[PDB]
């Protein structure tokens, strides 16, 4: 199907505890492949996936020079950022960048990413039509200004359309094994009596790549969104994922309640109910 | 693979 | 400036069976600032040499981790996780529940 390639960047000033902590990540879809942390003990990119291993010590070698770069203009940038919003040089601050791609089931462009965050909130990002920005506030307008006038759109718009995307084909062919793999969920529902006129039922989904899925309590059909408990889909560890939705129902009528599951590992979406 | 070249804000 | 507090899982990587070794994680999201505490626990005290995933962060900006160990589930041993953050007043003890 679709695919996605994002680099993940994070830098934590601790003023009067050293130089702000760096830490990347690169994704292909939701599998780590990529790390680099600048308090590691002799800090290289490293892999994290069998797939990526394969590239020689060129690839390594540029990588880490990215890295180590990236870190040093953090620094840059966040003492930029204390100037621009009148902050004093007390506090701990954050900088966040994402940027990638997703392509298609044939491998062509479908969008391109490039965005920043300050202290969690929106800073700067490159526009859908990779041309243009949106700045948050007076203090981004002020980079933006910096950006459009060294045309860093035209930029951005090239590594996007060209790079980001003929790396992502080349890391899906040679990660086929796993990249280019649906697991479907493993699903049951489970029953709770709360007291003698409530129950809960727990709709599972278990074991399952990649991340999104729907999970759906019915009650005679009618989606029930606005009364169903819904976590946060979490990794098992095993590259797989896991997910359940809840509802609490009136004693004795468990069985007009249907759980729907929608993931793209399954054929046709699947319909179950608790089993007693 | 990343993009080589630097960006400041 | 804004804070989020964690959202915070505690559960197993696989059904839990009596005697078969296991792993137990604790899955810490939704935050910000970065900056967490997590512990995971064996009866109330501590469990050395627990690992966590490198800091990555969803489309929302906010932070995600999650700390892992092996264990081998028993019938009486309680598991726990606790986590600090600046958007609690104290640390916060969630219960391993196998049905959960």
């Amino acid at each position: 199907g679709s695919h996605s390639m994002r680099y993940f960047h994070t830098s934590v000033s601790r003023p009067g505890r050293g130089e702000p902590r760096f830490i990347t990540v690169g994704y292909v879809d939701d599998t780590l492949f990529v790390r680099f942390d600048s308090d590691a003990a002799s800090p290289r990119e490293e892999p994290r996936a069998p797939w990526i291993e394969q590239e020689g010590p060129e690839y390594w070698d540029r990588e880490t020079q990215i890295c180590k770069a990236k870190a040093q203009t953090d620094r840059e940038d966040l003492r930029t950022l204390l100037r621009y919003y009148n902050q004093s040089e007390a506090g701990s601050h954050t900088l966040q960048n994402m940027y990638g791609c997703d392509v298609g089931p044939d491998g062509r462009l479908l969008r391109g990413y490039h965005q920043h965050a300050y202290d969690g909130k929106d800073y700067i990002a490159l526009n859908e039509d990779l041309s243009s920005w949106t700045a948050a506030d007076t203090a981004a307008q002020i980079t933006q200004r910096k950006w459009e006038a060294a045309r860093v759109a035209e930029q951005l718009r090239a590594y996007l359309e060209g790079e980001c995307v003929e790396w992502l084909r080349r890391y899906l062919e040679n990660g086929k094994e796993t990249l280019q793999r649906a697991d479907p969920p493993k699903t049951h529902v489970t029953h709770h009596p709360i007291s003698d006129h409530e129950a809960t039922l727990r709709c599972w989904a278990l074991g399952f790549y990649p991340a999104e899925i729907t999970l759906t309590w019915q009650r005679d059909g009618e989606d029930e969104t606005q009364d169903t408990e819904l976590v946060e889909t979490r990794p098992a560890g095993d590259r797989t994922f896991q997910k359940w939705a809840a509802v609490v129902v009136p004693s004795g009528e468990e069985q007009r309640y249907t759980c729907h599951v929608q993931h793209e590992g399954l054929p046709k979406p699947l319909t179950l109910r608790w089993e007693p | 693979r990343r993009r080589w070249r630097r960006l400041t804000l | 400036m804004i804070q989020r507090t964690p959202k915070i899982q505690v559960y197993s990587r696989h059904p839990a069976e009596n005697g078969k070794s296991n792993f137990l994680n604790c899955y810490v999201s939704g935050f910000h600032p970065s900056d967490i505490e997590v512990d995971l626990l064996k009866n109330g005290e501590r469990i050395e040499k627990v690992e966590h995933s490198d800091l990555s962060f969803s489309k929302d900006w906010s932070f995600y981790l999650l700390y892992y160990t092996e264990f081998t589930p028993t019938e009486k041993d309680e598991y726990a996780c606790r986590v600090n953050h600046v958007t609690l007043s104290q640390p916060k003890i969630v219960k391993w529940d196998r049905d959960m």
